[PDB]
RNA sequence: CGAUGUUGGAUCAGGACACCCAAAUGGUGCAACCGCUAUUAAAGGUUCGUUUGUUCAACGAUUAAAGUCCUACGUGAUCUGAG
RNA sequence: ACCAUAGUAGGCCUAAAAGCAGCCAUCAAUUGAGAAAGCGUUAAAGCUCAACAAAUUCACCAACAUAAUCCCAAAAACUAAU
């Protein structure tokens, strides 16, 4: 019988060299996710299809931002082989109400508040 | 001259189609991406 | 044959098109002195019926 | 002129009475009147029973899995008895007598009706289980000579091994596993469910670590 | 180098050995701490069947190869040098290292068929009458597996079987 | 030595060995002497006299043989090896017999 | 100086 | 000859030799030891 | 072989390069090249080749 | 379909073959 | 080594089955020369089973 | 199953080699003769009769030999219909 | 490669058992050589292998036949490939 896969917690323990390799911060975890779907929900079980649907990842290659709370991370671990996850970087900080319409999200994973000024 | 008995992809006897060098690289590229996937979910 | 096939087809002209009659003559001399690599002189066979 | 190397001395080894192999009955004394399902999990996977030496110093190591019936027991018993010295060699069975019944329906009949009649009895053997264990006051070189003949005729592939050789191939299956320069291994991919590979793998592949496929054991896979 | 001279002078045979001056190794090798001659000059994994100037120093005047004891090569390199010399002879190179037989050169035969990278010998390979489809294809060997460790500037592995 | 016994030394008349044991290039001559003076080679003709001449400053290690036909094979072994000397001796036996 | 076939890269050298 | 799969020396005078791409067991004293790998 | 009719020869334009560099035999190396290549090893004086 | 344990070196699924070829052992060089 | 089995056909009435079946066994005892033929039932297995039994009984 | 006509012969044979004969060769408990066994080779050849519907088998005469098997157990829009 | 000589047909055993059906013991001359590792003999004899000396590349293991209309893309070991 084919059933769900239980991921042991030993997998999610990062090595000290992981932070330097992936550019993570050893002390402070990042705040927001950027999730992009890569593969297809077809030829995959039904429970993986629903998790993709309920995360807003219906359309492939479209970035979607999610929190870093354990509740969201619990669902991502199930479909971690179908998505690409990158941290959200803020070189200029959070956008204000004045610069909402000028925001652009670069490929490397940073949100530029002021895009193509003047 | 040499035939594959029955259908060539199902049954006890199949086609000897081997894995290629291109296929190995595709697996590794997906593995590297998923290795990074389970690091950002760690903390 | 690899370079001779290209010249005959016309795949070296930027004006190439299969419908057009573009094509170049190729003259190959000293064909008695070709050098088959490896043991292909005794292993490779040409068959016809 | 050469070097007079010391010779091994075997004076603490005691030869028990009746050193030759014990006869094994074709059928167990009390027959099994109830026909049970042909379990195939008794061959698949590594062995857990009789993987270590008890008294002797040489044994036949079973690399693969398979069934032993009364024919193979006769081949093992007769060959060893007529080829060893009863004064210096003693042998011990490491497998029980044939007990699992095997069913064979009549020749040329349509499918259906039910399980047939009991034909013979077999002994399931897993991978890594010693079959015949021999000890004595002699070196391994001469014991190896007439044990490979017995091991070659077994269904599953097998080798003639001793205490030192068995530890060396177990201490090299760990060094080859510690120094592997390949970041990805079957243990890492299968357990973590990377690439959704659990849809293709079997639930037993979590324990086998990819070294076992059916009844076949490939020792070179890390 | 020593040579043997046998002379017949009126029912008397005289056999004597004479020493001829021998060329010596070049003074300064790039890697003085090396053991065998090949890796002493940084020639490891950098020679092929074409390098006649290297393969002409480990062969006899009549096409044979010197023993490993005299040369000093390691076993791994000695087999590779042995393979290259065999491939060099079949390729048509080294024309002065054949034995001299005045009676046999006059009766010419079919013209030589140019070849290179011949793993086997011309008289020991049988035609592949039944080649086979792509799932079970009999591939004609080219070159030798002993030379798969050579440096590849292109980066693609050498295709030994084609 | 075993090669000479099989080849029939009965056709050899006299063998002499002249060498200087204190020299450096006489090792080959010593090996040739021991091979031709072996017990197996001796038991082929009980008339053949093997002479082991020993000098010090002669400086010419040499071997002289006389065959039944009447030919004089003399080889000055100073650079020759033991195998070369024995092989030449064996070759002449078959031709001259 | 050794001058083997594989000693130097086959492609022509470039000096920018 | 005797076309066989694995070659073994039946007497100490048998010598291995590779001819025509196959290994042959050639014997001088006993011609019945001649074997040929298939 | 190199026996081409004069009509064909007058039609040619350019010659394509050879796809394989032909290796040269030992007798084709100049004496300057032989002396330039280093002697890898020093054979003993008492060996017979 | 065949049983889990057979006598003829059961052919693996093609996806599993790639897994068996990407998880090989590379000795240190 | 002592039995030669000739799987020849039989004569009867079975339509397509008889014309396309070698449902007969001819047992020949090589050491003695006895010939025992059994072509009673429809299947060769039944004919082979009886033929072996008859040959042992006659010997 | 709004049809793929079914045993044996007659005619014509196509092919494989795991060869019966013809050619070359190794081994032998091969002296020669007659044999046994193994390697290599498929261009050609592989009989006529009594009984049975018979393929098969038995028997008579002979031949260098009377090979094994595939081909919708070849071949009924070519024939035969004994079964 | 080279090389083989002592007690001694060791006791027993058998028609005969001389290192070499079996039983039993397994000491001992010589710098060196097993009451014997193999072959051989009716039994002996004889050949070979361990030990002398000589001398010193390396040497565990890895061999496996064929089908029937006509084989089956053609071909290629290096000009720079995440
Ligand atoms: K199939
Ligand atoms: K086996
Ligand atoms: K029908
Ligand atoms: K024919
Ligand atoms: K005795
Ligand atoms: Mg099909
Ligand atoms: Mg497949
Ligand atoms: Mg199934
Ligand atoms: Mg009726
Ligand atoms: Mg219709
Ligand atoms: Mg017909
Ligand atoms: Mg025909
Ligand atoms: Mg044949
Ligand atoms: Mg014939
Ligand atoms: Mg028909
Ligand atoms: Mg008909
Ligand atoms: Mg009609
Ligand atoms: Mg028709
Ligand atoms: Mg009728
Ligand atoms: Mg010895
Ligand atoms: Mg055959
Ligand atoms: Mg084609
Ligand atoms: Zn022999």
């Amino acid at each position: 019988k084919f059933t769900r896969s239980r991921i042991p917690d030993k997998v999610f323990q990062p090595s000290p060299e992981d932070h330097e390799k992936y550019g993570g911060d050893p002390q402070y975890p990042h705040k927001l996710h950027i999730v992009t779907r890569i593969k297809s929900t077809k030829r995959r079980p039904y429970w993986e299809k629903d998790i993709i649907k309920m995360l807003g990842l219906e359309k492939a290659h479209t970035p979607q931002v999610h929190k870093n709370i354990p509740s969201v991370n619990a669902k991502l671990k199930v479909v971690k082989h179908l998505i690409r996850i990158k941290p959200l970087k803020l070189p200029q900080g959070l956008p204000t109400e004045e610069d909402m319409a000028n925001t652009c999200l670069k490929s490397n994973g940073e949100l530029v508040v002021r895009w193509l000024l003047n | 001259r040499n035939r594959i008995p029955g259908r060539q992809w199902i049954g006890k006897h199949r086609r000897p189609r081997p894995v290629s060098a291109q296929a190995k690289q595709n697996m590794i590229r997906r593995l590297e991406t998923e290795a990074e996937n389970q690091y950002w979910l760690s903390r | 044959a690899a370079m001779a096939s290209v010249k005959l087809q016309g795949l070296h002209k930027p004006v190439y098109h299969q419908l057009s009659d573009c094509g170049d003559h190729v003259v190959i001399m000293n064909t008695r002195h070709i050098a088959f690599s490896g043991n292909k002189w005794e292993q490779k066979v040409y068959s016809s019926h | 002129f050469k070097t007079l190397l010391p010779v091994p001395t075997f004076e603490d080894v005691a030869i028990p009475e009746k050193p030759k192999l014990r006869f094994v009955e074709r059928v167990p004394l009390v027959p099994k009147v109830r026909r049970e399902r042909k379990n195939l999990s008794d061959i698949r996977g590594p062995s857990t029973e009789a993987t270590e030496f008890t008294e002797g110093r040489f044994a036949i190591l079973a690399l693969g899995g398979g069934y032993l019936h009364w024919g193979h027991f006769e081949m093992m018993r007769l060959t060893i008895n007529r080829s060893m010295d009863p004064k210096n060699m003693f042998a011990l069975w490491r497998v029980p007598a044939p007990f699992k019944p095997i069913t064979r329906k009549g020749m040329g009949q349509r499918m259906g009706g039910g399980k047939g009649a009991i034909d013979h009895y077999v002994t399931p053997v897993k991978a890594g289980r010693l079959i015949v264990e021999m000890g004595g006051r002699c070196e391994f070189k001469e014991v190896q000579g007439f044990l490979d003949l017995v091991a070659h005729k077994l269904p599953f592939p097998a080798k003639a091994v001793s205490r030192e050789t068995l530890e060396k191939m177990r201490k090299d299956q760990e060094e080859r596993e510690r120094n592997n320069q390949n970041p990805w291994t079957f243990e890492r991919i299968a357990t973590a469910n990377m690439l959704g590979i659990r849809k293709v793998l079997s639930p037993y592949d979590l324990t086998h670590k990819g070294r076992y496929w059916g009844k076949f054991y490939t020792p070179e896979r890390v | 180098f020593r040579e043997v001279v046998e002379i017949l002078d009126g029912k008397t045979t005289i056999i004597e050995g004479r020493i001829t001056e021998t060329p010596q190794e070049s003074p300064n090798p790039p890697n003085p701490t090396g053991q065998c001659p090949i890796c002493r000059w940084n020639l490891k994994h950098k020679y092929n069947y074409e390098d006649v100037l290297l393969l002409s120093q480990f062969i006899r005047p009549h096409g044979g190869m010197l023993p490993r004891r005299i040369t000093g090569l390691c076993q791994e390199e000695h087999l590779k040098i042995e393979e290259c010399v065999k491939m060099a002879h079949r390729a048509g190179l080294l024309p002065n290292h054949r034995p001299k037989l005045p009676e046999g050169f006059v009766p010419k035969s079919k013209p030589r068929l140019n070849r290179y990278l011949t793993r086997w010998s011309p008289r020991s390979v049988k035609p592949i009458y039944n080649k086979g489809h792509r799932w079970n294809k009999v591939r004609m060997p080219v070159g030798s597996p002993l030379l798969k460790d050579n440096v590849s500037y292109s980066g693609r592995p050498l295709l030994l079987y084609h | 030595a075993a090669a000479l016994a099989r080849l029939g030394l009965r056709a050899v008349k006299q063998v002499r060995v002249q060498f200087c044991p204190f020299e450096k290039n006489v090792e080959s001559t010593r090996t040739f002497l021991q091979a031709v003076s072996s017990e197996k080679v001796r038991c082929t003709n009980l008339n053949c006299s093997v002479i082991a001449d020993v000098r010090h400053d002669g400086s010419e290690p040499c071997v002289d043989v006389l065959f039944g036909d009447g030919h004089r094979l003399i080889m000055r072994g100073a650079h020759l090896t033991a195998q070369e000397m024995l092989t030449a001796f064996a070759s002449h036996i078959q031709a001259r017999g | 100086v050794p001058k083997t076939s594989l000693g130097s890269p086959p492609w022509p050298d470039i000096v920018l | 000859f005797k076309t066989k799969g694995v070659l073994k020396k039946r007497c100490r005078d048998c010598y291995l030799v590779k001819r025509r791409g196959r290994w042959f067991i050639y014997c001088k004293t006993n011609p019945k030891h001649k074997q040929r790998q298939m | 072989d190199e026996d081409i009719p004069e009509d064909i020869l007058k039609n040619l334009v350019e010659e394509l390069p050879q796809p394989r560099k032909v290796p040269r035999r030992l007798d084709e190396y100049t004496q300057e090249e032989i002396e330039a290549f280093p002697r890898v090893w020093s054979p003993p004086e008492d060996y017979r080749l | 379909g065949s049983k889990a344990v057979t006598r003829h070196r059961r052919v693996m699924h093609f996806e599993r073959q790639k897994l068996m070829a990407v998880t090989e052992y590379i000795p240190p060089k | 080594k002592d039995l030669r089995i000739d799987t020849f056909r039989a004569k009867g009435a079975g339509g397509q089955h008889v014309n396309k079946t070698d449902s007969a066994v001819r047992l020949v005892h090589i050491p003695t020369g006895l010939v025992v033929e059994c072509q009673q039932e429809r299947s060769q297995i039944k004919n082979k089973e009886i033929a072996f039994r008859v040959l042992r009984a006659r010997l």
